[PDB]
């Protein structure tokens, strides 16, 4: 696509001990109009993968058919291998890549999280095809907004809890609904450990208003 | 740039500039503009580095091929008028290419100037490049169908020197080639300090 | 006779002759041994030239760091084989990051072969196949007709005179799982010596090794490099 | 262009507006942007007449063949995904909103909505065209869980008259459809039968 | 004379006998199984093993082709893998242009129609294999379709098919299968694969079964290993 | 700019043309040939594109020389120049156009002599004289002075040397020396160029 | 395909082409035309096979045909091959008017269809023209 | 397109159509040359039809100024390969600006030969 | 749309005697935003050879599986593995082959040729190359060069002995010479990567940059 | 009748017989001789002259692949200027990509890899209809020393110490066994070469109606002058 119409604001990812949090809010934006209000922008790849994006709507459900396909085609073998975070976070690199050499770009940015052989798994894709790996991530606006605070608590303390990660994302979350403009109030998040991917439907944040009645 | 040939009687004088420019940050001052094509035959490279660089190796390869198939070593004609056929396919598309192939054939020496723009020329002196106009009047005023060798050698020597004082994209060190009936030989590579040294 | 000359005729027994006639390339080919530990694979080949000058042939070939093949019939119809072997790794490592599983390759040989079976004009691959690799599943040992027909075997030969050898690996192989390597690449090398006739032995110049496994990248043993194996193998009975 | 669905329990309801321009000149002031896809599935265009209409006539065809091929009465996502994936795939080239409204044995009256771009979603209403703006906090002011068809016609109506009132490229009459199980009805409001709301005046 | 050379050629009583060379071919292959209840599919195969050198798992015959959908094969082995692979394909493209999973009859005329396209022409061979393809959903209920080398395909309560189909469907005409469960399915497939096999001619086999039904939530699938050895275990018992 | 002329007379054709090759300010030679040899009888003069004009000419070139192999016989001057107008005008709205401007001097055994004018669209016209590039525009009006058609030859080379005296004088390139070919029923005969010190 | 294919386009033991020499049997066969060159002028004259009293005339002639302003031909064997080798000619004369703006001559005319006709005895497994 | 093989080789290791195609050059003109000291001699066998053939556009071919060719065999086919020959000698001409060598256009015209033996449906 | 986009890092390579050195940073940025502070731009091709590349990072990643599978294939045609030169004049066709859609990637070789000594090839985008004895590459190539030539090359000094380079000097120098960058260069920081090249192998190490 | 089988059609032995009749082919062709030694490789080959008035010098069983491999070939020579042509742009192109020569081994596969793409049906237009009916012996010097590699129609290439292919092969082998040794000076082998050649040609061994190459290590491709093969014949 040359030009995005239907859009999402940003994703968020943070590692922990003994897995990953993704969090996204669940509105659609055309423009500046808050189009549809209770989308999905995260999927559930495999028992270890899940991906969140950010960007075209339609890009995004194009690649979760041919992603879920890639999944049910490698189940049905039945011998026993199956796809890590790590290589999915591969192929989508270089779908992106693909797209972009001949011109034609799928207009979305990618985290992808994972836990496979006690590890975790945080990745970026971009529409270009520049991908990598780190702690935290943060699409959008959360790359001016969220990632200060994530990488701040990173820095001093390099390993979490998943009571600590899931505080620290809606703290996150909160900020980008106070400065955000094409934020909602309604976000999913996304959990993936030993036990799998567990998704966690509509959520909201509480607000604090007391500085409008410093204006004086 | 600056790359230059002459004709004279004992054969062809090949020289060239050293420096490598990227905008108006000095990349190199120590690069190669002449090409060994074979023993007999080189080839100069101004413009683009890699454009000069993989059609001139390309030459080479098809003068091998030409050699082994015929059982004869390639004219310098036949030679340039190859390249010229190979980059006449890709005009229009942005290739920068201005080369000198000189060498010695059954037809005595030879010299042709061979552009992407599609010129093909035979001659007695050549000179391309960003200093090519301030080379050609040394080269000019000293120039003599019976000169000496060291004489010859000295002329292409000034006239490389005067181009890279004037021009910015011109420097390093002069690196010259005499192409003789039995082969080309490599005479120097002298830095133009030293030859401001010994001029003034 | 009618039904013997094209791949796409079937005979009133229900057979197609050019496929038999195509395993019969495998028979008369070379001997080649494989057998898998619960660690490592191990391929023992019997190469053997036209003449003492011509040096023998070369039977097992590279793939990938966690594959490797053995050869028994046509080469270049191996070659081919092998290309695309290579390729497909290649283009998994390009895309995934991740070797290829070896049941997988096996999967994808089977259906390039399958092709020109039931197409006029084309003919099998008149060449037979035996497989060792390691990935997250362990060791494997795969064998290759040319029927387009894969087996996945604990041991295997394939050759001229390897139902001696397969004999041979029938009564021993409950030790192999059990084994480490030497006393694995020795069990391979008394089966190979089991098809020889009665005057021919094991030399350090008609014998080459193949070995897979948990730490090791595939590694070809041949001349010098085979002494230590074959150091410490009793005479024949 | 204003174009409307709201799904009550046991089907759907559509509506849409009556003009189409070509510029400020209205060519046809009667126009049907409700097209039968199949017996119970309908869809209302936004945006290209010619796109849509080609889309539409595309869909309608390969719809009728599964059904032929199957023995059975279609699903209304399956029309919804035809419509996405030839939406998506020309993407650059058309110009095409659709709403795709119906009623199947398995899941009951359905609602989807394809913008412009190929995505497909499932909503409880939706509104489309250039009109659909001027309505947004009446429908999220009005709209109420457990309608009936009734309530769902009239609802539709308010709405669609809203719409043509402020919107320029909206106007004419009223084309509404009822799809249930024992199959569609159609009506036209015209003149006095559009619901009238009292302009301000001082 | 040279009527049964091409597959483009009738006999002059209307016969393709390279049609019926290839389900010649599919006669010499082990037998397959298939039984249908209210609620689900249960395959079984004999599966020869032709020496000992050889895996538990190697040469499967019973496939499967979507999460819902598993398949069990007789004659050639390579042929029956490739048609594997086009029913696969088949899944794969219905849902990615409609958005659902396929139903099973539209999969078995798509495959069938693949398989008849080889009985034309003097430039192919026809399929040397015959197939079962079985399903479970909640719209459709369970479904058993086969397909032979031909292209014909039917539907059915019970299948056979191989070298002792008609014996196996002796046996199978003995269950009142409607009203039975997947459980006791899986027990009376066993014990009718005990019964056709001949172990004078054909020396071992193993046991290979499938299912799918609402006991496996609509997805294809092995047996379970404790309850595959309590059918063994009663199939060996009926045997005296 | 390069410089095209060309004067028929009652036996014979008369072309000259300038001998420069030029790279931006400097003269790269001075001794450059611009005249192609099509047959015995048949010369084209080309100017335009860098690389278009040796490409265009030394392709009819071949074909004209593969005709006489062919057929024993050789293209009359007026079938060599509608050959050349079709491949030009066919490579006129293709991808690969030629940007040449062409004169096509003959000799035919029962025609006579024969000038052809063909510009960079590909027309083509049959003129008595005809001159290619800027300096046409000063020295057209000396021919349409100077012509008649029963012009000797010498007569010719004189009227040609007003032409390009004029030149020297108003012309702001430098151009010194010309080629100059005669074509009559002997076939093509090289004058003395005509050089301006 | 192999077992089907009547193989035209190869050689017999003896060096010969089978197909032309039995299409040469064809020609022998046909109607009568006979050409002569005269100092002022040249002629064909041919016999005409169509003689019933049933028959129709109209167009110009039988068996001569016009392919240029200035040639002419007449033919003798399979008349429906002539229809299509008299068609090619006179596309190959006008594509020459296109191409030098002068009519062709007699011999590149005659030398066009003649390395039409050695095609189809060289490769294409097609029958040649009779 | 027609992609039958006809040069196949024998159980006793031979193209039986060369050997075929060498009997039709058997049966062609006689054709001898001599090659002299500062001269090259060609002769040829004439079939004359008396009073009645036209030999006045007939030329013993030239490919170009310098080589010149006899044929024995199918005269149709020879004039296929000279005027194959012939656009080579002009692309020689036009690639190395040097007229060819003779066994330059020998080498073309024997290499256009085996393609012939070895290629699909010819 | 824009294919492209400036991802910074800076990379530097200098030759030895007995030994090769390939130094970078390991910041990633975009803009005026830090992406990771741990994203070397060096990589490993064979025992005697390390390639540094930096640019746009979606070119450097396919162009580093592009090179590594070109490594593979030439080992399983010819037998052995690929030297340094015929790396170099290998990637310098890969880089030409897209000449009309360039790769955004500058390319430093370093490593040891078949003598045993230190050989740096440096590229540009295209692929011209050539044969240095040190060269530095990326954002902050024109701070480092200058330097390099003063204390390698000993340029502009007058009696100054030509003292062979050492392999400590050459890493006090190279940690010198991040650090004098990170201070006037925006894109550089983080951390230094430091890759030795000798005939026992490859050795790293890893120094800190400043992170602002 | 000859049409009855295709091309691709395997034998009941298991051997295709297209290949096998070609192989035949080579049995009719001229002896070439090749022994590799530490001190390079030589190839010897018989020119078969029938006529007094055919001049030798256009008989070229020995080519030149690159300054470092030489070819002699044996059976029908027109099939092999395909193959050598395509060794030469094998190793141009491997100069051009990866600026050294290639090995020997490398050229040998190159050229193997064509000897079995024949077909009628699938296959691409230009496409070969039968095999090739030429062995080929490659000789040269690379880093691994000097190599000698035999290639016959199948595609089958092997390395070879002493090899003879053509006509007069089992004898010649024979004569090869009973004289190679592995510590054989260059000038040895080409004497032994040339008594061998003698004792199987048909004619008499004269400088004319042979041919003798060599390559050394340092020294390029060689092809023996016939003042040279004079030198070496008077030993003989
Ligand atoms: C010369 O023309 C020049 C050289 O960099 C270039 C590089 C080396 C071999 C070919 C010649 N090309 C350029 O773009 C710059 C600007 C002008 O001169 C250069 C230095
Ligand atoms: C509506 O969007 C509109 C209609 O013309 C068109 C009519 C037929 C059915 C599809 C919708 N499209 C347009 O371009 C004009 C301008 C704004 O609205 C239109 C009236």
């Amino acid at each position: 696509t040359q030009n995005p119409m239907v859009t999402g604001t940003s994703v968020l990812g943070v590692k922990f001990e003994g897995g990953v949090v993704i969090a996204a809010d669940m509105l659609g934006s055309y423009g500046s109009l808050a189009r549809f209000r209770n989308i999905s922008r995260i999927m559930r790849v495999n028992n270890s993968t899940m991906l969140g994006a950010s960007g075209d709507y339609a890009d995004f459900q194009y690649l979760k058919q041919v992603l879920g396909q890639m999944v049910i085609d490698e189940e049905l073998l039945g011998d026993g291998h199956s796809y890590s975070p790590r290589a999915i976070h591969s192929w989508l690199t270089r779908a992106m890549y693909s797209r972009r050499s001949k011109m034609n770009p799928l207009w979305n940015t990618m985290v992808i999280g994972g836990y496979a052989d006690g590890e975790s798994f945080l990745g970026y894709v971009d529409m270009l095809g520049v991908a990598y790996e780190a702690p935290s991530l943060a699409t959008g606006y959360g790359a001016y907004l969220a990632q200060p605070l994530l990488r701040e608590v990173l820095e001093k303390q390099p390993v979490l809890s998943q009571t600590e990660a899931r505080d620290l994302v809606e703290r996150c979350m909160r900020v980008l609904y106070y400065r955000d403009a094409r934020s909602y109030n309604r976000f999913q998040i996304a959990t993936v450990t030993e036990k799998g991917v567990e998704i966690e439907g509509p959520l909201s944040t509480e607000t604090n208003w007391d500085i409008a009645h410093m204006i004086s | 740039t600056t790359t230059l040939a002459f004709k004279f009687r004992h054969g062809v004088i090949v020289a060239a500039d050293s420096r490598a420019t990227a905008g108006a940050y000095i990349a190199s001052q120590t690069v190669k503009k002449v090409i060994e094509i074979n023993p007999y035959l080189l080839g100069t490279m101004a413009g683009g580095a890699a454009d000069c660089s993989f059609w001139e190796r390309l030459l080479a390869r098809q003068c091998r091929i030409y050699e082994l198939r015929n059982k004869e070593r390639i004219s310098v004609a036949a030679a340039s008028k190859l390249l010229a056929n190979m980059v006449y396919q890709y005009k229009g598309m942005g290739l920068s290419m201005g080369t000198m192939i000189c060498g010695w054939d059954k037809r005595g020496p030879g010299l042709y100037y061979v552009d992407s723009e599609g010129n093909r020329i035979s001659g007695a002196t050549f000179s391309v490049g960003s200093g090519s106009v301030y080379a050609y009047g040394v080269m000019d005023r000293g120039y003599s169908y019976d000169l000496e060798v060291e004489q010859a050698y000295d002329l292409a020597r000034r006239a490389i020197y005067q181009a890279t004082y004037r021009d910015a994209y011109s420097g390093g060190a002069v690196n010259l080639y005499h192409v003789r009936e039995d082969g080309w030989i490599r005479v120097s590579s002298d830095n133009v300090a030293d030859l401001h040294e010994k001029y003034s | 006779n009618q039904y013997d000359n094209d791949v796409t005729v079937w005979s009133p027994q229900g057979r197609i002759h050019q496929i038999e006639y195509a395993m019969e390339a495998v028979k008369q080919g070379s001997a080649t041994v494989g057998l898998k530990s619960k660690t490592h694979a191990v391929l023992v080949a019997l190469k053997r030239a036209q003449s003492e000058l011509a040096a023998h042939q070369k039977k097992i070939l590279h793939v990938d760091n966690h594959i490797g093949i053995s050869i028994a019939g046509l080469t270049a119809d191996a070659r081919l084989l092998c290309n695309f072997m290579r390729q497909e790794c290649l283009d998994s490592r390009f895309v995934f990051d991740r070797p290829l599983p070896v049941s997988r390759l096996v999967s994808l040989i089977g259906s390039k072969t399958q092709i020109p079976t039931q197409r006029y004009g084309r003919r099998p691959y008149g060449v037979g196949l035996l497989i060792a690799g390691y990935d997250d599943m362990g060791p494997h040992i795969f064998q290759t007709c040319p029927s387009a027909n894969y087996f996945d075997c604990r041991a295997m030969s394939i050759g001229a005179r390897s139902q001696s050898a397969r004999t041979y690996l029938e009564r021993h192989m409950s030790e192999f799982m059990e084994c480490n390597l030497n006393e694995l690449v020795k069990h391979g090398l008394r089966a190979l010596r089991e098809t020889l006739p009665a005057e021919q032995d094991l030399t350090t110049k008609n014998v080459s090794i193949g070995i897979v496994g948990k730490d090791l990248e595939f590694t070809i043993y041949d001349d010098d490099d085979v002494s230590p194996f074959l150091e410490g193998l009793e005479e024949r009975p | 262009t204003t174009i409307m669905a709201v799904q009550f329990d046991g089907g759907v309801v559509l509506g849409a507006d009556s003009r189409t321009t070509t510029g400020s000149y209205i060519a046809n002031r009667v126009t049907d942007k409700l097209t039968p896809i199949h017996d119970r599935i309908f869809c209302c265009r936004s945006g290209s007449a010619a796109d849509t209409q080609a889309v539409a006539d595309a869909v309608t065809y390969q719809l009728g063949f599964h059904s032929i091929e199957l023995n059975e009465p279609p699903l209304v996502h399956t029309a919804a995904s035809l419509f996405k994936e030839m939406c998506y795939r020309y993407r650059e080239d058309l110009m095409a909103g659709i709403i795709i409204a119906g009623w199947d044995p398995q899941e009951g009256g359905q609602v989807y909505s394809v913008p412009m771009g190929g995505m497909m979603v499932r909503q409880s209403f939706a509104i489309g065209g250039s009109g659909s703006s001027y309505i947004y906090g009446y429908v999220d002011a009005t709209y109420r869980e457990g309608m009936t068809k009734e309530e769902c016609l009239q609802f539709t109506a308010n709405a669609l008259a809203l719409a043509m009132e402020r919107d320029g490229s909206s106007g004419g009459v009223i084309r509404l459809a009822a799809i249930a199980e024992s199959g569609v009805e159609r009506q036209v409001l015209l003149g006095d039968q559009i619901p009238k709301f009292a302009v301000a005046t001082l | 004379t040279g009527y049964d050379l091409s597959a483009s050629t009738f006999s002059p009583d209307g016969r393709v006998f390279q049609v019926e060379y290839a389900m010649k071919a599919v006669e010499n292959s082990s037998t397959a199984i298939g039984i249908r209840c209210k609620d689900g599919v249960v395959f079984g195969v004999e599966k020869l093993v032709l020496s000992k050198l050889y895996e538990e798992g190697s040469n499967k015959r019973l496939f499967n082709v979507d999460r819902h959908v598993g398949m069990a094969v007789a004659g050639l082995l390579a042929d029956a893998r490739s048609l594997a692979d086009i029913a696969r394909e088949e899944a794969s493209n219905f849902r990615s242009n409609f958005g659902y999973n396929i139903p099973l009859k539209h999969l078995a005329d798509r495959v069938a129609m693949y398989v008849h396209a080889y009985t034309l022409y003097s430039a192919v061979r026809p399929f040397g294999c015959s197939f079962m393809l079985g399903s479970y959903s909640v719209n459709d209920g369970a479904q058993l379709y086969m397909i032979d080398p031909s292209g014909v395909s039917y539907g059915y309560w019970g299948c056979a098919i191989g070298k002792a189909r008609q014996a196996a469907k002796t046996e199978i005409e003995k269950l009142q299968m409607k009203e039975m469960t997947c459980r006791d399915i899986v027990k009376e497939v066993a014990k009718i694969i005990y019964i056709v096999h001949d172990e004078v001619k054909d020396k071992a086999f193993e046991l290979e079964l499938s299912w799918v039904g609402e006991l496996t939530n609509g997805r294809h699938e092995i047996v379970p290993k404790d309850i595959r050895e309590e059918a063994e275990k009663y199939a060996k018992e009926s045997l005296k | 700019m390069e410089y095209l002329i060309g004067i028929q007379g009652p036996d014979y054709v008369l072309v000259a043309s300038d001998r420069v090759a030029a790279s931006n300010i400097v003269q790269m030679k001075d001794d450059h040939d611009k005249m192609f040899k099509m047959s015995e009888k048949i010369l084209l003069l080309c100017v335009g594109e860098a690389g278009d004009t040796v490409q265009f000419a030394e392709y009819i070139q071949k074909n004209v020389q593969l005709y006489k192999m062919r057929n024993g016989y050789e293209l009359s001057p007026t079938a060599a120049a509608n050959f050349t107008r079709r491949n030009l005008a066919d490579c006129l709205r293709s991808r690969t156009p030629y940007h040449v401007n062409l004169l096509l001097a003959g000799y035919d055994e029962h025609e006579g002599p024969a000038l052809y004018y063909m510009d960079y669209l590909a027309a083509l016209a049959k003129a008595p004289f005809a001159a290619h590039g800027y300096g046409a525009f000063l020295t057209l009006s000396i021919l349409d002075r100077y012509y008649t058609p029963t012009i000797s030859r010498e007569r010719a080379v004189e009227l040609l040397r007003k032409c390009l005296e004029e030149l020297q004088k108003r012309f702001i390139l430098n151009l010194p020396t010309f080629s100059v070919r005669i074509i009559d029923k002997n076939g093509i005969h090289d004058l003395d160029n005509i050089s301006f010190p | 395909s192999r077992r089907y294919d009547s193989r035209t386009t190869i050689f017999s033991p003896e060096g010969r082409l089978y197909q032309v020499e039995y299409a040469m049997e064809a020609i022998g066969h046909a109607g009568t035309c006979l050409g002569i060159l005269a100092n002022d002028g040249v002629l064909l004259a041919a016999e005409r096979r169509n003689i019933h009293k049933l028959l129709d005339e109209v167009f110009f002639s039988e068996k001569i045909y016009k392919l240029n302003e200035d040639m002419a031909c007449s033919v003798a064997g399979i008349t429906s091959d002539a229809n299509v080798l008299t068609n090619e000619l006179r596309l190959i004369a006008q594509r020459y008017l296109l191409q030098y703006q002068e009519p062709i001559p007699c011999e590149q005319l005659v030398t066009a269809l003649c390395d039409i006709k050695q095609a189809y005895t060289q490769f294409g497994g097609k029958r040649p023209f009779g | 397109s027609y992609d039958r093989a006809i040069t196949v080789f024998s159980p006793d290791g031979h193209l039986f159509q060369v050997e075929y195609a060498q009997e039709a050059v058997k049966k062609g003109s006689t054709a001898v040359g001599v090659r002299g000291r500062d001269i090259v001699v060609l002769g040829v066998e004439k079939k004359s039809v008396a009073k009645l053939q036209d030999e006045r556009t007939v030329r013993i071919c030239a490919l170009d100024d310098n080589v010149c060719m006899a044929f024995a065999g199918l005269t149709a086919d020879a004039r296929i390969v000279i005027n194959r020959a012939r656009v080579e000698c002009q692309s020689h001409r036009l690639t190395v600006e040097d007229p060819v060598t003779v066994e330059y256009i020998t080498r073309y015209i024997a290499s256009l030969k085996q393609r012939y033996t070895q290629s699909n449906g010819r | 749309f824009s294919p492209y986009v400036f991802n910074g890092g800076t990379i530097l390579a200098i030759a030895g005697e007995d030994f090769a050195i390939v130094a970078s940073d390991t910041r990633l940025s975009e803009g005026f935003s830090i992406h990771t502070r741990d994203s070397p731009k060096c990589y490993k091709l064979t025992d005697k050879t390390v390639i540094g590349c930096s640019g746009f990072h979606g070119d450097c990643l396919t162009l580093t599986k592009i090179i590594e599978a070109r490594l593979k294939m030439y080992k399983h045609s010819n037998n052995k593995a690929m030297t340094t030169g015929a790396i170099a004049a290998m990637l310098s066709t890969i880089l030409y082959s897209r000449r009309f859609f360039p790769y955004y990637v500058y390319n430093i070789i370093g490593g040891l040729d078949e003598e045993g000594k230190g050989a740096v090839y440096s590229f540009d985008p295209v692929g011209s190359y050539q044969r240095d004895s040190f060269k530095a590459g990326g954002s902050a190539s024109a701070m480092l060069q200058p330097l390099l030539d003063n204390q390698v090359g000993f340029k502009n000094m007058q009696n100054v002995e030509h003292v062979p380079l050492s392999l400590d000097r050459a890493m006090r120098l190279v940690k010198d010479v991040f650090i004098s960058a990170a201070e006037r260069d925006v894109y550089t920081g983080d951390a230094l990567r430091i890759c030795i090249v000798t005939k026992e192998g490859i050795r790293e190490e890893t120094v800190s940059l400043r992170k602002d | 009748s000859e049409y009855d089988r295709g091309v691709n059609t395997f034998s009941p032995e298991g051997r295709l017989f297209q290949v096998e009749y070609a192989i035949e082919a080579i049995k009719l062709g001229s002896t070439a001789i090749g022994i590799q030694t530490s001190e390079g490789v030589c190839l010897a080959v018989e020119k078969r002259i029938t006529s007094p008035l055919m001049e030798p010098s256009s008989i070229e069983k020995i080519v030149e692949i690159d300054a470092h491999i030489g070819c002699a070939m044996s059976g029908l020579i027109a099939d092999a200027k395909t193959l050598i042509d395509k060794a030469r742009v094998e190793t141009q192109n491997h100069w051009f990509t990866y600026n050294e020569t290639m090995t020997v081994e490398s050229v040998t596969q190159a050229v193997s890899n064509l000897a079995l793409q024949f077909g009628e049906e699938d296959a691409d237009p230009g496409a070969m209809s039968r095999p090739f009916g030429v062995a080929l012996l490659f000789g040269g010097v690379d880093e691994k020393g000097p190599q000698l590699f035999h290639m016959d129609p199948s595609g089958t290439f092997v390395q070879c110490d002493a090899r003879a292919i053509g006509s007069a092969s089992e004898g010649a082998q024979s004569s090869l066994q009973e004289v190679y040794h592995k510590s054989m000076t260059l000038k040895e082998a080409i004497k032994s070469s040339l008594i061998i050649l003698k004792q199987v040609m048909e004619e008499k061994l004269n400088a004319t109606n042979i041919e003798l190459a060599t390559v050394q290590p340092g020294q390029n491709f060689h092809m023996f002058t016939k003042e040279e093969l004079e030198e070496v014949i008077k030993d003989i």
